[PDB]
């Protein structure tokens, strides 16, 4: 619902290991459906949804050269302002192998069905930039057999301690607004003087294609933390992971993180009220990913020691615009 | 139409059940709109149901029939919304259905009844937790049972045991029961437990085995002796609300579920048919006494299906 | 006198019943908004499509007569907290649906059941439903001072029911309501329904529920006893709770069949009605404090 | 977005001339499209658009035995529990004269196109309850010469002093919003003590079917209200009128009210600070219908004799969700 500016794409595009990861993922996915004695014979139409300034169209254009395979490129971004880097770009340098859309891709009637889907639209707690909404909306364009580069992405959390940064949630309440707001939306942030509790444990997955006969985004799901030392519990880091394509990964979960990636810090789910867990309890909480068919949003509870009030009943504080 | 029977049948079939002559009884409530009734039907010529005009006898109940069953002959038993167990007595000429007692003895909706192997007494289950031991001659309530902890969903008799049958409730348990006991159930199923069990039937031969059908979907067989589940199949997409033997030599077990489908089943559970004719939840089966091969359905889309089972 | 109302799970009619339980004597009654076995699917094809009335008509009473006469009760299928995941979906949104239609018409009170621990996503979907609207109405709780597992007969020769000391567990419903109303933000519009049963929990069960938001108690036909001349009457502990219950104004809800088969419904009421003007008249105090129980105030300051 | 009360159906149900002049414009119509020689060969398809509880279904049905005319109808509704009303009308009485169809009619896809949709979705101010939003994405299946009813509506302003009414808009202040976000949005109103400071002028006006290649609802429009007495500005009423069928109208200007009709209060766009207007002085106002995918609002300003500020930028204040 909003534009990202210019020196936003820039820092992004600085990242080492994403694009070449990208890059990997495009590379196999091209070897394994097109074969060698289909090499000169054989087009592949690759669509890249989402294109910013077009790092994953040069990535995708590396990915051709090095699997010596023929590509038709479609570079899709509804941020008008990126499509003047985009058509700047295709004028000077891609030639017409890459065909510039200026559009939604949950609106854009395709020309033509696709081989494979690119897409980087992940947030820090994966699918909370809508990714799913997005790509489920433009799924009806890739063919039977056709892949998506993310085919799979899952969200963590793991409860964390922090005084400090409870401190500096409650330091976020704002004049005109519920005075406990602040406290029932995610922050991305990079957690640093805080104590996590317990291993990260999956929370919520999606697929790509998405081959449900009623395709239904929305999640309850419900998670048990063994803690053991006493301690305070100030809210919930969020990571994710997503398969590129089979071995080719992304991770900002600690226990796997890409090395190098510095493109997604962790996200906070703060609690309104810390809440005293001792040693040898379990931490429950229980997450919902909520929509309409113009927001979507999350809503968390504490279930155990203790139990908290429903954060964010009805997106009433935070929700996502689609 | 004959007399005394109404001149709409009530949209939602709840049960179809064949007497050993042939001809069918029809049990339907009115789920929805301003009445929220029932009625009862006889259909001589099977194949003319669910037509009103084409009856042999039909009369309406006060509340919804939530089930169904026969006693002997002429006797019907009726699970009623108004927590009452009613038996109706057909006509001599069979052309009328008469109330021989209506009781109010559960505080909730009675969901379930099943004659006893006598045909002497009836057990039924209710939404108040209760399930109730009766004198059909005597009309009253012999023996009164809170053993569950969650509303009732089946109860089923013993084929050959007046003192024996099975009851299944939300509280998760699958009771045996044995009324010669100083404590008559007993807690049976599946080594872990599972989902909720959502019907029962005994198997009309080996009188030591039945099948459960849980809300998941999946129908169980059991052995009492070995007292552990035996054989399971991923049945139904949809909770499994009928488990029906055929009278078959070594018999068929029909399968119907909210998924709105029939399935027939072998001993082993393995699908031998399967009908979507159905398009709304499917509520009970009879297989015909006369063609063996012959399975009526009913459901709450007001079909009567009549199905030529391989 | 006592304000009191029947609760019932079948309604044929409700024209009739409304009647019938008018002239009983009744102050308002307690039904379903939709037939309780009206299992109603809302993703998966057919049933999906299942032609309409989903159920039966508002113009069937007045406006006033809805907001006065009836409460809504959840219907009985609805299990938002089940462990399946298609059994859980058309529970949340057949509850939206009975909430949604309830508020349609106006009802002054609706009710649902805490009949197990976990109640986590039931409170979700009603704590949307607070949100979505600014409405007056209450949701009453139905909660039983003792949980249905802990009232069972002892009747299965492999599960005995445990006769030991629990200090604890016999509390386990409050905790039910404390964590429901917790995650549900302590609204306002959410109060206790008590179920009271034929045994009464230890008296610190009875501790609990002292300053907790009952609106109404639920007293079933099975725990009245009989007298000599065959009238419903309760046992003198029963009575005592009463008593408690009519100084904290409480409405009283009759369920069950009546089972003193030789009187009339209105039996059971007029031995409440009985109680009520058989407790000791206030004193000048509670007659001055009447209207300010629990009325805040600013302190006075006249310096 | 939300659904009406059944009390609130009953209260406007009472109506006695606005469901008569309803009938008598399907009347009219219906002999305007099937002559005397056709009245048992043609039957004309009509339908109702929002059908709430029915009454105008029953008015259709009454013009149709009036015109000794004939009619199939379909009843399309959203608000699923009047929709159960309508349902338990068609069984127990309609019959299937009446299809009843629980949609939205931008969404139903219809089996049929339609001689006539007949719609009340008309707020004080014509279109602020979205009509023209809701017909234009019915009239897909309006027949190339179909008529809608009501064919046309316009809204009207007049400036207005009263300070009993700026003082009950002041004392709207909630908290956790905006403090001046009272004086951002239009109020029904039934405009008691207040005084009119110039006549009614047509401010926005909407036709249907409409045949606009790019169909455009936004709209900006300017009035100049020549004022001939000294007082204060402290709002606008607004009223509307709509062409139901040829002559025959519904009107809330107070010259050309309709008789008897109470359906519709006037509406109240209040301004922030109250204005001196001296005798002589022309008041200018300025008024916009704005919009997104997922809301209508407005916006207005005085720019004589003083300025004012922008009211309700960006629908900050207050929209109507599409
Ligand atoms: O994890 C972060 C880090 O946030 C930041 C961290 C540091 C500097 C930032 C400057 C501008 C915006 N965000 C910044 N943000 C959320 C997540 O969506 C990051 N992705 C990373 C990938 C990407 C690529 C192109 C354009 C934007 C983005 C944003
Ligand atoms: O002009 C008013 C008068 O408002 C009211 C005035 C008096 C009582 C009311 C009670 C409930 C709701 N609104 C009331 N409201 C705005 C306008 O949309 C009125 N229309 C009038 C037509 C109509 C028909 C059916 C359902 C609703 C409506 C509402
Ligand atoms: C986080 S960025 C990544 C940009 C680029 N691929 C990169 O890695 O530098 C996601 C991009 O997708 C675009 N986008 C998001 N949703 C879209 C949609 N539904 N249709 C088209 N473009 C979309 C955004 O505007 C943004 O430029
Ligand atoms: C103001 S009411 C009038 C109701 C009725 N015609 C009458 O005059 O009593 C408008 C009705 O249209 C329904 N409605 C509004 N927008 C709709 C849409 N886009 N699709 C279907 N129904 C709609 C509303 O729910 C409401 O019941």
């Amino acid at each position: 619902m909003d534009n990202l500016e210019s020196q936003t794409y820039e820092v992004f595009e600085k990242d080492p290991i994403k694009y070449s990861q990208y890059q990997q993922a495009i590379y196999k996915c091209l070897l394994d459906r097109v074969p060698e004695e289909e090499k000169d014979t054989n087009v592949q139409v690759l669509m890249v949804l989402g294109a910013g300034r077009g790092p994953l169209v040069n990535a995708s254009l590396r990915a051709a050269k090095q699997a010596d395979r023929r590509i038709k490129l479609y570079a899709v971004e509804k941020n008008p302002n990126a499509v003047v880097t985009l058509e700047n770009w295709q004028f000077e340098e891609w030639g017409s192998q890459v065909t510039v859309v200026s559009s939604d891709m949950r609106e854009w009637v395709a020309p033509e069905k696709a081989d494979i889907i690119v897409s980087e639209l992940l947030g820090s707690f994966a699918d909370n930039e809508l990714s799913p909404e997005c790509l489920d909306g433009a799924q009806h364009f890739l063919k039977d057999d056709g892949v998506s580069i993310p085919g799979e992405y899952t969200s963590f959390l793991a409860p964390i301690s922090s005084s400090k940064l409870y401190n500096e949630v409650r330091a976020c309440r704002e004049k005109d607004r519920d005075p406990e707001a602040q406290f029932e939306m995610p922050y991305v942030v990079r957690l640093h003087n805080f104590h996590q509790l317990s291993a990260p444990q999956p929370c919520f997955t999606f697929s790509h294609p998405n081959r449900d006969p009623m395709i239904d985004n929305n999640r309850y799901c419900t998670l048990e933390f063994p803690v053991e030392v006493n301690t305070v519990l100030h809210g919930f880091a969020g990571y994710f992971e997503t398969v590129l394509y089979q071995d080719i990964t992304l991770s900002i979960r600690p226990e796997t993180h890409s090395p190098g990636m510095f493109s997604w810090f962790p996200i906070l789910f703060p609690i309104k009220q810390p809440i005293t867990v001792r040693e040898g309890q379990t931490i429950c909480v229980r997450f919902w990913r909520c929509s309409n068919s113009k927001k979507v949003w999350y809503e968390w509870a504490v279930t155990a020691p203790v139990c908290s009030a429903i954060h964010n009943p009805t997106g009433r504080s935070y929700t996502i615009g689609l | 139409l004959p007399p005394n029977a109404p001149a709409c049948m009530e949209r939602q079939l709840e049960a179809a059940r064949y007497r050993s002559d042939g001809a069918l009884l029809l049990g339907a409530s009115s789920l929805s709109g301003r009445c929220w009734a029932g009625s009862l039907w006889l259909f001589k010529d099977p194949c003319a149901a669910p037509n009103e005009g084409f009856c042999s006898a039909g009369v309406q109940t006060e509340a919804g029939v939530a089930d169904l069953t026969w006693v002997g002959e002429r006797g019907i038993l009726v699970a009623s919304d108004s927590g009452a167990v009613e038996l109706w007595e057909l006509d001599e000429n069979e052309t009328l259905i008469v109330s021989k007692f209506c009781k109010y003895e559960h505080d909730d909706i009675v969901s379930t009844v099943s004659v006893l192997s006598s045909g002497t007494q009836a057990v039924s289950g209710s939404k108040d937790i209760c399930i109730k031991v009766w004198d059909l001659a005597q009309q009253v309530v012999l023996s009164s049972y809170r053993a569950h902890a969650a509303q009732v969903t089946c109860v089923a008799a013993s084929p050959h045991k007046d003192s024996v049958f099975l009851s299944c409730s939300e509280d998760n348990r699958i009771l045996l029961w044995d009324t010669r006991c100083p404590k008559p159930a007993s807690q049976i199923g599946c080594s872990a437990p599972g989902y909720l069990p959502t019907s029962l039937a005994w198997h009309p031969q080996q009188s030591e085995v039945f099948v459960f059908g849980d809300e998941n979907g999946t129908v169980s067989l059991v052995d009492t002796k070995s007292t552990s589940c035996v054989l399971s199949s991923a049945v139904h997409s949809q909770c499994v609300t009928g488990l029906v033997f055929s009278p078959h030599s070594v018999p068929f077990l029909a399968s119907l579920s909210e998924d709105c489908s029939l399935a027939v089943l072998d001993s082993s559970l393995s699908e031998l048919f399967r009908s979507q004719a159905h398009r709304d939840f499917v509520r009970d089966a009879t297989w015909s006494p006369l063609n063996h091969s012959l399975l009526t359905t009913v459901g709450w889309d007001h079909q009567v299906v009549h199905h030529v089972v391989p | 006198r006592v304000s009191s109302g029947r609760d019932l799970n079948c309604v044929p009619e409700i024209a009739d019943t409304l009647g019938a339980v008018a002239k009983q004597g009744f102050d308002f009654l307690c039904m379903p908004v939709f037939h309780p076995r009206f299992k109603r699917e809302f993703i998966q094809e057919p049933a999906k499509n299942r032609p309409g009335p989903q159920t039966r008509s508002d113009l069937l009473l007045s406006g006033r007569d809805w907001n006065t006469l009836i409460v809504g009760k959840l219907s009985p299928w609805i299990r938002p907290d089940s462990k399946v995941e298609k059994i859980r979906r058309n529970s949340e949104a057949a509850m939206l649906q009975e909430l949604n239609f309830g508020a349609y018409l106006g009802l002054p009170a609706f009710l649902l059941p805490l009949n197990q621990e976990d109640n986590t996503n039931l409170a979700r979907v009603l704590t949307n439903h607070i949100h979505t609207g600014h409405h007056s109405s209450m949701f009453w709780m139905r909660v039983p001072l003792v949980a249905p597992e802990d009232l069972r007969d002892d009747i299965i020769e492999n599960a005995p029911t445990t006769h030991t000391e629990e200090y604890s567990g016999e509390e386990k419903t409050w905790m039910w309501w404390h964590n429901f109303r917790t995650l549900c933000d302590y609204s306002k519009r959410i109060a206790v329904a008590l179920e009271i049963g034929a045994d009464l929990p230890s008296n610190h069960v009875i501790d609990r529920w002292l300053g907790e938001p009952i609106k109404a108690a639920i007293l079933p036909t099975s725990i009245f006893l009989t007298n000599k001349k065959g009238f419903p009457v309760l046992s003198k502990m029963h009575q005592r709770l009463i008593f408690r219950l009519l100084k904290l104004e409480v409405q009283f809800i009759i369920t069950g069949t009546n089972h003193h088969s030789e009187k009339e419904f209105c039996s059971y009421l007029q031995y409440l009605e009985y109680l009520s003007q058989n407790r000791p008249p206030p004193n000048a105090y509670e007659l001055f404090a009447k209207g300010y129980e629990d009325y805040l105030q600013s302190p006075l300051q006249p310096l």
